[PDB]
């Protein structure tokens, strides 16, 4: 279990045992507790830090982006989409995996993918039910340069293929870092010379997710929009970190805008 | 009936999923096995198989056999390099098209060490020596050979055994590196260099060539497939 | 079958997970590891202090 | 007493007459690389009391304006003695630190330091669409400083203690191994730093593996006609250092 | 969150005596504060914070 | 005194009465201005209850 | 060490780093009253922590001219807490105590301090054919002065410092429970006092079992351009308190 | 596995239920749970009433 | 040190083994044998210089 200390019964005392006083000069932070400082009774508690591991913490399904594609090509959206795999687009789900600087975990990634009509001048529509791929491009797999080209395929490549009106499709990927962690932040640079990207970004090489509709465009045109949600799963993280104080600007940088530490008070005394 | 629920993916074709199907022929009877050989189990079998390396690939020696032979010869002075690529066995112009190679462009992770064999292709009164290098990166490649020796190296003497093996050990921070060229994953370079030079009589040509192999070494894996960027089409073949 | 007890308070109680599939990447989250070990953050020093003594003797 | 330490390694000591124990970070003490997580596959080279050993670095003054101070590791050792010389030919090092923090001061002085040691110290740059360049990111034995306010810049760090310099709460590294130098408690502070990276080996140029800062959390004051130049001085041994991947000098 | 309900008193800071010094020594001191959990303490119940916040995806 | 070291530390003196009240907040280690950006304050932003004891060290 | 204490009582506790021992008046720690002293026949409350608990009482300058400072228990205490409600309920009560006086200074002061709990301390008066009044023997929280030289008035307290306010030298002041705080040794006193009567229990308001004084043996002195405001501060905890006799409110 | 009785009549009558979730509030309502006590809104006397007997003598 | 005992101090005591010169930075006297001295309660610290030679014995 994961349960908390009781409460100690403790009496009066008048002793040179100083629980209290301590100093922090030490790394070491004081192990006090109410016992050591005022009477108490006996508690016996059942509370428990369940929910505040790090496998309940990180484990719950978040959007990391979304793309559109459409059939007519409307409004500049192609007849497929791309996304080159990173997390650092978002900033809730970020923000987690950022008080921690390795983390090793597999994944479970659910796609909801939506589709809905556009305006055109076409008249008369009874567009079949949509089917769509969902394409996994490993590193320096050819690409799709056109909706119709042989890589969709998909000989050696992982892919969805999924009917609307049916329940969000989802598949597990396992670790799969070089290292033995994955790196959060980096503070090095992606040449010996010292030039380059420098970051967390040198270390990203993930793949590219591709997404087209299967089905041949209609007369009218519909756009789709797929969002890619990662849920941490089998979790172990080390080196704990600070939750970030300021907002992000980019996703390749932590590079920041100073900020206040906290919120203002009127004065030191406060009610 | 039993109460069930549905959960994501229900209705997924996932293309690298293992389900039971029913079959469409039930109850066929198939061909007994016999024992055909050469039996493949695994593409370490075929990886780990010696592949001639076209060293001397440049533009006019590609549709040539002249790709698979680096010149060496008697030289007036101690004579410079010889050759030097990059390492990296699935990024490298040299290293990419070879069986190795191209057992490594279907992954995207490799790792383990491999073994570069040369052979002498000289007469049998030609004699040399040579000085076979790898320089893990972070210094850049060797310039001169006394950077070269600082490096892993196995000085080849000319005999009658015609080959020598320069093994590439793994030497890796990460315990696997990206088959695509990636500054990270850099994964140093070769180079051969004269230790002596070529002394043959007279009657004998004063030219000789070498050639270069590479397979795996029996530490090496590659995890993650992927398809090739090798092999490519435009419409359906008839 | 692996059968383990559910969350559950406070002052049947067991659930049956089966594993469909031959990854483990592909099994369910580990929710019920509860194992803890704050002492490497809260005291990471060489030398044991004792709550009751000087910190600075 | 608890006060008194020496720490001896190689040839060097150094000797404490007031300290505030030592941490060990994650409470884990320096070691080499084991068989079943290693990966290199040559034999490690571990020069042992050659490379491991007190080095002191370029120290810097305590003023009553000052916001801090940062040097960043393996890369303020990198022109240090043989430590430095197995950088400059090996592809991949491995190794723990005990860095040590001096700053003696008299009774009738005041301030308070944080000396903290932050692994992956990536920081961020003043202007968003641009990276910090190596010249702001280190000095080498010479430290880069913090500023109390915001900087502007194109490929300069952004510096302002309240940030860190890296975007988060400036009081809130104290997860990180870390003690404090209270100058009317202790003049000493005393870390190990074990080997934390995600890779068992990394080359040492390309990579820092942890950046020690200390920054004035309460500032130096004391009365005119006391002393008036305070110095900080970081004295650092490396501890079990190995390297692999032998080839020739240079880093490009 | 603030509960009206859920209150949970004030803390404080008074002189007991004085901050007592010679004459060749300031006057004027600092007192720091830190905060940390017990032993007896835990949360419940995960949701997303309010510290953090985008207006488009980061680029 | 946000965006500057002086957010972290308390003037106290040598007074020439006995000194007042130095500071004081509510208590509410998730919702105050003071305690909401520390460490203990924003691991509890990532839930919406909590329980036990917390401790106030003070140098 | 022996100079660091601390004594916790209800949900207050005291911290010291420089004390004189603890002076445990005549050898006995305070109880509860036993079935065989006992004579009140009604059911004791005993309120524990709620009454059993330090209560600073306002703090006093001392002052280079200071001839020193008195208290009379329970009457400090009457406007406190429970402590001060239970007895303006009750008849009887009958309570031990633990005083505890602060007053510190730097190293560069000097001054030394009887502090002493006198059992009984009836008090002359200026006038010969009179008692003294109530306002003039008690200030509650606030401390009545002895003055350094004879005082005058009808109702008013002979206040001198050589006859401590009873008649007798001011220098036997010594077989009562008392501590010393001399400021270049320590900046605390500890007493305990036991319940002290020749009754069992008594009225709480018309009874004062002990006065606490605190006389300057040797003048506060320092070099200007040091601290000039010392105060002297008593925080004392009721111990083992207990009341018979419940009534209604008053004392009249 | 647990096997219980259905609700039957008057004058096979198993079922079988296993828990597929790590918590208890994830299973199904309990509602062959029968216990009852009506003395305590009944009869809540601290002297007990005997029937036969006047209630007050 | 004969200082105060208000006064307190940090110095490097350093000893170089011979060929490469005197060191003329304090940089290249912690490449040697040294102790880092700290001044406090105990008055004194030594600096023991180790015998570090090629012959069994050198000359006077
Ligand atoms: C409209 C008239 C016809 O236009 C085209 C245009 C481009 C073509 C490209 C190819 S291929 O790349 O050789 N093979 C494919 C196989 C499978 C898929 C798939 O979608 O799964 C895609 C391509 C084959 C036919 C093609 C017809
Ligand atoms: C129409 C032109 C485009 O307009 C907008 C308007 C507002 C936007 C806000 C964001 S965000 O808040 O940074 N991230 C989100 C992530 C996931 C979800 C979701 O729906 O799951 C929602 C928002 C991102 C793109 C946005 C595009």
């Amino acid at each position: 279990m994961g349960r908390v200390a009781d409460t100690i019964a403790r009496g009066p005392s008048n002793s040179e045992q100083i629980p209290a006083l301590t100093a922090v000069e030490t790394g070491h932070t004081s192990q006090v507790d109410p016992s050591d400082t005022m009477q108490t009774r006996h508690v016996h508690n059942y509370h428990s830090r369940s929910e505040s591991s790090i496998e309940n913490f990180l484990c719950r399904s978040a959007c990391v982006i979304y793309i559109k594609y459409s059939s007519a090509e409307s409004n500049n959206l192609k007849r497929y989409a791309e996304w080159v795999i990173n997390t650092r687009q978002v900033a809730q789900l970020r923000r987690k995996m950022e008080m921690f600087t390795y983390i090793r975990c597999d994944m479970e990634l659910t796609f909801v993918i939506t589709s809905h009509q556009e305006m055109s001048t076409a008249t008369n529509s009874d567009v079949p039910v949509q089917t769509h791929q969902i394409m996994y491009v490993p590193p320096g797999g050819p690409v799709p340069t056109s909706v119709n080209d042989y890589v969709w395929q998909t000989s050696t490549n992982p892919s969805i293929f999924w009917t609307e009106g049916n329940a969000p499709p989802r598949m597990s990927i396992p670790f799969m870092s070089i290292g033995n962690a994955y790196t959060m932040f980096y503070d090095g640079w992606s040449n010996f010379s010292r030039d380059g990207i420098y970051g967390y970004n040198s270390l990203n090489n993930m793949g590219t997710i591709y997404a087209r509709h299967v089905n041949d465009s209609s007369p009218g045109g519909l756009t789709s929009t797929i969002r890619i949600y990662f849920k941490p799963k089998h979790v172990k993280a080390y080196v704990p970190r600070p939750p970030r104080l300021c907002q992000y600007k980019k996703a390749k940088n932590v590079n920041f805008d100073v900020e206040a530490v906290t919120t203002e008070r009127a004065s030191l005394v406060t009610t | 009936g039993l109460p069930t629920m549905l959960t994501p993916g229900s209705t997924q074709f996932l293309t690298s999923d293992d389900f039971q199907s029913p079959s469409a022929m039930p109850q066929f009877d198939v061909t007994p096995e016999m024992n055909i050989p050469g039996q493949v189990r695994n593409l370490m079998e075929i990886a780990e198989v010696d592949s001639v390396v076209p060293i001397n690939n440049l533009q006019a020696n590609l549709k040539t056999m002249e790709a698979y032979r680096v010149q060496v010869r008697s030289t007036d002075e101690m004579g410079g390099q010889i050759f030097g690529f990059p390492l990296q066995p699935g990024a490298s112009s040299v290293l990419q098209r070879t069986l190795l190679g191209e057992i490594l462009n279907y992954y995207t992770h490799w790792s383990g060490s491999l073994k570069l064999t040369f052979v002498f292709c000289g007469s049998a009164m030609a004699t040399g020596k040579f000085l076979l290098a790898y320089s893990p990166p972070g210094a850049g490649a060797p310039d001169s050979r006394k950077n070269a020796m600082l490096g892993t190296h196995v000085i080849w003497d000319v005999g009658l055994q015609s080959s020598c093996v320069l093994c590439v050990p793994w030497i890796s921070q990460t315990h696997y590196r990206y088959v695509v060229d990636d500054k990270y994953t850099a994964s140093g370079f070769i180079s051969c260099w004269y230790q002596t030079n070529v002394i043959v009589p007279a009657e004998a040509q004063k030219s000789c060539y070498i050639m270069c192999f590479v397979s795996a070494c029996n530490d090496f894996s590659v995890r993650m497939l992927r398809d090739t960027q090798f092999i490519k089409q435009d419409t359906f073949y008839q | 079958a692996q059968v383990s007890t559910q969350k559950t308070g406070a002052h049947i109680i067991h659930y049956t997970n089966i594993n469909y599939y031959k990854d483990a990447a592909s099994n369910s989250a580990n929710r019920q590891d509860f194992t803890q070990d704050p002492s490497k953050f809260t005291e990471p020093v060489k030398d044991v202090m004792i709550k009751s003594l000087p910190a600075l003797n | 007493s608890d006060r008194v330490r020496s720490i001896t390694l190689g040839n060097s000591t150094i000797t404490t007459q007031e300290c505030a124990n030592v941490v060990v970070g994650y409470g884990v003490w320096p070691d080499y690389l084991s068989d079943e997580e290693a990966t290199a596959e040559d034999q490690p080279t571990q020069p042992d009391v050659a490379t491991c050993r007190f080095y002191t670095l370029n120290s810097v003054k305590w003023e009553m304006q000052s916001a801090g101070w940062w040097w960043k590791f393996p890369d303020a050792l990198s022109e240090m003695g043989l430590f430095g010389q197995n950088m400059q030919y090996h592809y991949l090092g491995r190794s723990g630190y005990t860095i040590h923090v001096q700053c003696n001061a008299s009774k009738f002085h005041q301030g308070c330091l944080l000396v903290v040691c932050v692994p992956e110290a990536e920081m961020g740059c003043t202007n968003a669409e641009n990276a910090p360049t190596y010249g702001d990111l280190c000095g080498g034995e010479t430290a880069k400083q913090f500023e109390q306010n915001a900087v502007t810049g194109e490929t300069a760090v952004q510096t302002a203690v309240c940030n860190a310099g890296m975007g988060v709460g400036v009081g809130n590294l104290t997860i990180y191994p870390h003690q404090w130098i209270n100058l009317r408690t202790n003049n000493s502070a005393t870390i190990v730093m074990p080997y934390i990276n995600s890779v068992p080996m990394d080359n040492m140029f390309r990579h820092n593996n942890f950046t020690l800062m200390i920054i004035p959390f309460a500032p130096l004051d004391y009365v005119t006609g006391a002393s008036s130049y305070i110095p900080i001085t970081v004295t650092v041994a490396p501890m079990s250092a190995e390297y692999n991947g032998l080839r020739l000098a240079g880093h490009q």
